[PDB]
């Protein structure tokens, strides 16, 4: 129970601070994040 | 003779072949109305060693194909299995994955439905 | 993506169903055994729709055929056309059925053999996860594809309800009553099943056969050879959208949509006129598309023996005209100009009216890429004739006291018989009062 939380914790963490830098090809990289946790 | 200066540059662009069709360009010479009717068909004449450079590796009639009349929309067997796409997914406006995702099935979409020549096609971007 | 599983079952629907498959691979640029050809993928854009996807670029067929007569696969095997047809996907060798000739045989055998009839053709149902449809390519005539062809149009209506039916059915002969007597009873339980049970159907009448098969084809004793030459052109022109590659209606949902007005009346009427080969030498000379559609409205190349003096308190809601091939299409529009000047189709006064003109090019082949061709499917409210004509031969039968206790021996109890005729009788009521 202490570590699902912090995996809980880690994957919406992982999600936000992907998607915040000065607009090179990240729009690639955040599409693939959502990708692969949805589908 | 500007248009002439422009024509030369493009094929100059590809490399250094082209001779002006005399071998000596005289203008000194009490005829000159003449002599800018025999520049006028030598700017044509550049114009056809273009439409030959059109003709022969560049496909300006294969490009205008694969574009326009399938940009309105030709081939929608191309489009319907992407609009398979369009009514799971754009609902709610792009996040961060999901541009990543409809360049994927764009290039689904390309093979399912045969396309014929693929470096035609392979230059199709996605707007944001 | 758009597979459809062609249901062909019957004595007839067998042989209407061979052809169609024999129809596909000269027109594809394949061999039933090989691929010699390389105009199969610059040519033809698109042909994983009605076959199978490949898996050594060998086209299996979507089919199923079952039938209680085993005569009409025996004349199958010995062609070179059943190598691509496939000994495991329907039957092995030396398939059997029934006796036999009744109604009630294949509707009391598909609850008997109800375990196999539904473990091999579902196979071919998860193959795509996206399917389109059924098309019970079956018969009305007789009683092997009337009377197992019934019960799929029920368990298959829940069980996989989700997906379209439409179903290209071919109407009995009413020449004559001697060889089969039992024709009025058997129609018109699977007619009943045709709307209820079904959505969709595409009609195709028999006496109108030999009214074209003396027409321009020129036969002295009409035999069972010609009724699928007639048949088989039709089927793979209705598909020339979703086959070949083209942009509006390209699917089996897009064409049957924009022609239904309600369920129940879904009979569509089928013309279709170029069918002689010494048209060939005149049409190098640009013939073009003004004239094949003036000859489409007008009762010539109709399949429906209807009133020819009733056409003037009815009136056509939805028509389809189908070119093909070459079309010349800066004069499309051009022929599509002159509909409104004749008014050869009464418009119906109480909603709008729709001519639909689509194209699509043809197989890469020299009688196909010269000759224009003309797909016509109607929907005309003259339909009653034939359902006026079948109930007048129902009732008359039923006080001559034929086939009343021959009949219900087997799996019937009480009398269906005017179940069947007040639903017929609203179907052709409803008809005449579409049009307020």
């Amino acid at each position: 129970r202490i570590l699902t939380h912090f995996y809980q914790g880690i994957v919406q963490q992982f999600l936000v601070l992907l998607t915040t830098s000065t607009d090179e090809s990240l729009r690639f990289l955040s599409f693939r994040l959502d990708f692969n946790e949805h589908y | 003779i500007l248009s002439t200066g422009k024509y030369l540059n493009v094929v100059r662009e590809c490399g250094h072949d082209v001779t002006c069709p005399d071998a000596k360009e005289i203008t000194y010479t009490l005829k000159e109305q003449a002599y800018v009717e025999r520049i006028e068909k030598a700017y044509n004449y550049a114009s056809k060693v273009l439409l030959d450079f059109l003709m022969e590796e560049e496909e300006l009639v294969a490009h205008l194909r694969s574009i326009k009349h399938y940009f309105l929309m030709d081939q929608g067997d191309f489009f319907v299995h992407f609009m398979d796409l369009t009514e799971e997914e754009l609902k709610k406006p792009v996040d961060d994955i999901i541009p990543t995702r409809l360049e994927a099935l764009l290039e689904l979409a390309l093979r399912m439905s045969t396309a014929n020549t693929d470096p035609f096609k392979d230059d199709l971007k996605i707007e944001l | 993506p758009r597979e459809i599983i062609t249901l062909q079952l019957g004595q007839c629907g067998n042989q209407i169903g061979f052809e169609f498959w024999k129809q596909l691979c000269a027109e594809h640029g394949i061999s039933p055994e090989g691929i010699v050809e390389e105009f199969a993928t610059e040519g033809t854009d698109r042909k994983d729709v009605f076959f199978y996807q490949a898996d050594d670029e060998h086209y299996i067929p979507r089919a199923v055929l079952l039938d209680l007569e085993p005569r009409v696969i025996h004349s199958i095997l010995n062609s070179p056309y059943a190598n691509l047809y496939n000994p495991e996907n329907i039957y092995l060798s030396e398939h059997g059925g029934g006796a036999g000739n009744n109604w009630a045989s294949g509707f009391s055998q598909g609850e008997k053999i109800h375990e196999d009839i539904f473990d091999i053709i579902d196979r071919e149902a998860d193959g795509s996860d996206s399917l389109e449809g059924f098309v019970l390519c079956h018969s009305i005539a007789g009683g092997t594809g009337s009377g197992l062809g019934s019960y799929l149009l029920e368990r298959l209506n829940d069980r996989y309800p989700k997906k379209l039916v439409q179903t290209y059915s071919v109407f009995p002969n009413q020449d004559e009553m001697s060889h089969v007597v039992v024709q009025p009873y058997n129609s018109l339980l699977t007619l009943k099943r045709l709307t209820q049970n079904a959505d969709c159907v595409v009609v195709l009448d028999n006496t109108a056969l030999n009214r074209i098969a003396t027409d321009r084809l020129h036969i002295q004793n009409p035999s069972f050879s010609q009724i699928n030459q007639l048949v088989s052109t039709i089927m793979s022109a209705s598909t020339t959208t979703l086959r070949y590659p083209g942009y509006m209606n390209n699917d089996l949902i897009g064409l049957i949509a924009s022609l239904i007005p309600t369920p129940r009346l879904h009979f569509l009427m089928t013309g279709y006129t170029p069918l002689t080969t010494d048209q060939s030498v005149a049409s190098v000379r640009k013939t073009t598309v003004l004239d094949v559609m003036r000859r489409l409205l007008q009762p010539k190349n109709v399949m429906v023996s209807t009133g020819r003096d009733r056409q003037t308190n009815h009136c056509y809601i939805a028509i389809l005209n189908i070119i093909q091939g070459e079309v010349d299409p800066t004069q499309v529009h051009k022929s599509l100009q002159r509909i409104r000047e004749r008014k050869l189709a009464n418009f119906i006064p109480w909603g709008p009216a729709s001519i639909q003109v689509a194209l699509s090019r043809k197989s890469p082949y020299l009688p196909s890429a010269h000759r224009v061709s003309g797909l016509m499917m109607a929907n005309h409210t003259n339909i009653s004739s034939l359902f006026e004509r079948t109930c007048r031969q129902y009732d008359k039968l039923r006080k001559r006291e034929a086939f009343l206790e021959q009949f219900r021996k087997e799996d019937i109890f009480k009398d269906n018989f005017d179940e069947l005729d007040n639903s017929r009788e609203i179907v052709q009521q409803l008809i005449d009062e579409y049009h307020a």
